C-alpha cells in the first residue's frame, strides 16, 4: 500500500 | 552451536542501549496520560522498527513496495513481540518494563485502562509467563522476528521468491537450535510457532483498538502510528 512517510523512512 | 543462518540474524540485531537513550531522550525533549505515554512510546518504535527492517539480512534486497508491503502486514505483531521479549527478559512480577528502559507498575496501567486494553494487556502477559516457561532465548527471539517479518500471507509480493526462501531456512534453523540446545523440551519449536497466531490476534485486536481511540481524539498526535494504523 501506498504511504509516504513508511517509503520515506525505507529510503533515506 | 548456533546455526549459521541465526547468528547472520543476530548480527543484524539494533545496539539496544543506544535505541533505548534515543527513545528516552526524545520524550524527555517532548500534557500526556499514561495511555497517551504507551501511544508514544509505540511510535518512536516503530522507528527503531524500520530503521532495523531497512538494515536487515534479506530485507534490504527487496525492492521498498515489497519491504512496504511486509511492514504494513507486521508492524504491530513486530511491537508487541519486542515489547513481550523485553519483558520476558527485564520484567518481573507487576511491572512492565519499557523500551525507554522506564519500570513502570502494572496497575499503574491497567487501573486505568477500559476493559479491551486491560484484556490485551493480560493476553500479552500471559504470552510473557508462557515464553518464559518454555526459557525463550535470544536466538529463538531473532528467528520469530523475521518469521514474522517475512510472512507468506502477504499478496502481490514482487520477490515472493527471497520472502519464501527466507520463512522456509529460518524455520529450519529455528527447528535444529531448539532440537539442539534444549534437548529436553522435545516440542519446543511447535510450542514457539503456537505464539505466532496468538501474537497476531492480539495485533489485531490492538490495531482495532487503538484505531478506534484515534477516531475519539484519544491518541496524542504522532506522525508514524497513525500512518502504520492506516496502513
Ligand atoms: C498496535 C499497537 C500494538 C502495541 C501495543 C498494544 C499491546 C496491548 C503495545 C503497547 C501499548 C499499550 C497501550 C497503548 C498503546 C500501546 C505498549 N505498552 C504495553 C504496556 C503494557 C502491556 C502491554 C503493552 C507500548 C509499546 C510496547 C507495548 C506494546
Amino acid at each position: 500500500k501506498e504511504n509516504a512517510l513508511l517509503r520515506y523512512l525505507l529510503d533515506k | 552451536s548456533i546455526p549459521h543462518l541465526i547468528l547472520e540474524l543476530l548480527k543484524c540485531e539494533p545496539d539496544e542501549p543506544q535505541v533505548q537513550a534515543k527513545i528516552m531522550a526524545y520524550l524527555q525533549q517532548e500534557k500526556l496520560s499514561t495511555f497517551g505515554l504507551m501511544c508514544k512510546m509505540a511510535d518512536q518504535t516503530l522507528f527503531s522498527i524500520v530503521e532495523w527492517a531497512r538494515s536487515s539480512i534479506f530485507f534490504r534486497e527487496l525492492k521498498v513496495d515489497d519491504q512496504m508491503k511486509l511492514l504494513q502486514n507486521c508492524w504491530s505483531e513486530l511491537l508487541i513481540l519486542d515489547h513481550i521479549y523485553r519483558q520476558v527478559v527485564h520484567g518481573k512480577e507487576g511491572s512492565i518494563f519499557l523500551v525507554t528502559g522506564q519500570q513502570v507498575d502494572y496497575s499503574i496501567i491497567a487501573s486505568q485502562a477500559g476493559a479491551t486494553l486491560n484484556n490485551l494487556m493480560s493476553h500479552a502477559q500471559e504470552l510473557v509467563a508462557k515464553l518464559r516457561s518454555l526459557q525463550f532465548d535470544q536466538r529463538e527471539f531473532v528467528c520469530l522476528k523475521f518469521l514474522v517479518l517475512f510472512s507468506l500471507d502477504v499478496k502481490n509480493l514482487e520477490n515472493f521468491q527471497l520472502v519464501e526462501g527466507v520463512q522456509e531456512q529460518v524455520n529450519a534453523a529455528l527447528l535444529d537450535y531448539t532440537m539442539c540446545n534444549y534437548p529436553q523440551q522435545t516440542e519446543k519449536f511447535g510450542q514457539l510457532l503456537l505464539r505466532l497466531p496468538e501474537i497476531r490476534a492480539i495485533s489485531m485486536q490492538a490495531e482495532e483498538y487503538l484505531y478506534y481511540k484515534h477516531l475519539n481524539g484519544d491518541v496524542p498526535y504522532n506522525n508514524l502510528l497513525i500512518e502504520m494504523l492506516h496502513a
